């Protein structure tokens, strides 16, 4: 199951 | 710019049998950047419709290709793998050779 | 056995040929079980493992909403990046990720996983504690700090703990006849003259899942390590994958080398000889 991702 | 040249192994999915079909599979690995061109060939001409695995990287971020096609080995053909990468001046071509 | 699950994301900026490309690949173990590329022209038609099917359609709208705000979010991230170095808008760069979790045979977490490289080089980690980040340089100190006030490692953590853990158990689960199943390698050596004086011994790993093996030659029992040419592990695309080790070998005293071979799917070690 994907991972929201938070930017750099 | 850091750049890491690829790695290449040229192999048969199964134990190679004359006459028998099989799949032909060029492994690179180990470079950086991602771009790069791979191509399969028979008798120095290119393979069509060759498919890839999908772009993935090793733990130390290295990406690496499987490039694969099926094939019917015999004596007398010639199969190789020609590679291209920013980090060669010139394609580096590997031949299949059965005891690798 | 103890199991991953790990998802390897690629963003690539092509400066003149439109919007960084995107890919994440997700896998169980060595086993890839989704992708999602920002170049494929029909997402739906992307490739997804037959035990992930049954998981059904609100599952697979979930996963693929993530993943386009993903795309997004990467394209940030490479914008963000270039100005912290300085980088002129010419150049194509590369940002990497990893995530995921490792469990143990039980299913409890044994660690959790959330790290990035920038052109190649680590550039920011989640640490062990799944609360503090390791910063790779003074560019990383800017997003530990923005990731710091915006509270971005507890929503890690809860990810980590939480939700990987779960659905690599409920994966694992509908995946036993196939993820749980290690296949031992086909072992052989063989025998190639270089000269007169010496030869080739080459012992053969093959067949074999997962990935992870020890291959290794000795000679009067001692390990062969600087004389070794030992090949990556390689994939046969049949799932399973292939291995070599190749020692030089003095004409005559072929049988004072022993291959061995360590292997999950064994039910013990392998020690073996020329014929």
């Amino acid at each position: 199951f994907v991972k929201k991702k938070y930017c750099l | 710019m850091i750049q890491r040249t690829p790695k290449i192994q040229v192999y048969s999915r199964h134990p190679a049998e004359n006459g028998k079909s099989n799949f032909l599979n060029c492994y690179v690995s180990g470079f950086h950047p991602s771009d790069i061109e791979v191509d399969l060939l028979k008798n120095g001409e290119r393979i069509e419709k060759v498919e890839h695995s999908d772009l993935s990287f090793s733990k130390d971020w290295s990406f690496y290709l499987l490039y694969y096609t099926e094939f019917t080995p015999t004596e007398k053909d010639e199969y190789a793998c020609r590679v291209n990468h920013v980090t060669l001046s010139q394609p580096k071509i590997v031949k299949w050779d059965r005891d690798m | 056995g103890s199991h991953s699950m790990r998802y390897f994301d690629t963003a690539m900026s092509r400066p003149g040929r439109g919007e960084p490309r995107f890919i994440s690949v997700g896998y169980v173990d060595d086993t890839q079980f989704v992708r999602f590329d920002s170049d494929a022209a029909s997402p739906r038609e992307e490739p997804r493992a037959p035990w992930i099917e049954q998981e059904g359609p609100e599952y697979w709208d979930r996963n693929t909403q993530i993943f386009k705000t993903n795309t997004q979010t990467d394209r940030c991230s490479l914008r963000n990046l270039r100005g912290y170095y300085n980088q002129s808008e010419a150049g194509s760069h590369t940002l990497q990720s990893m995530y995921g979790c490792d469990v143990g045979p039980d299913g409890r977490l044994l660690r959790g996983h959330n790290q990035y490289a920038y052109d190649g080089k680590d550039y920011i980690a989640l640490n062990e504690d799944l609360r503090s980040w390791t910063a790779a340089d003074t560019a990383a100190q800017i997003t530990q700090r923005k990731w710091e006030a915006a509270r971005v490692a507890e929503q890690d953590r809860a990810y980590l703990e939480g939700t990987c853990v779960e659905w690599l158990r409920r994966y694992l689960e509908n995946g036993k006849d196939t993820l749980e199943r290690a296949d031992p390698p086909k072992t052989h050596v063989t025998h190639h003259p270089i000269s007169d004086h010496e030869a080739t011994l080459r012992c053969w790993a093959l067949g074999f899942y997962p990935a992870e093996i020890t291959l290794t030659w000795q000679r009067d029992g001692e390990d062969q390590t600087q004389d070794t040419e030992l090949v990556e592990t390689r994939p046969a695309g049949d799932r399973t994958f292939q291995k070599w080790a190749a020692v030089v070998v003095p004409s005559g005293e072929e049988q004072r080398y022993t291959c061995h071979v360590q292997h999950e799917g064994l039910p013990k070690p392998l020690t073996l000889r020329w014929e």
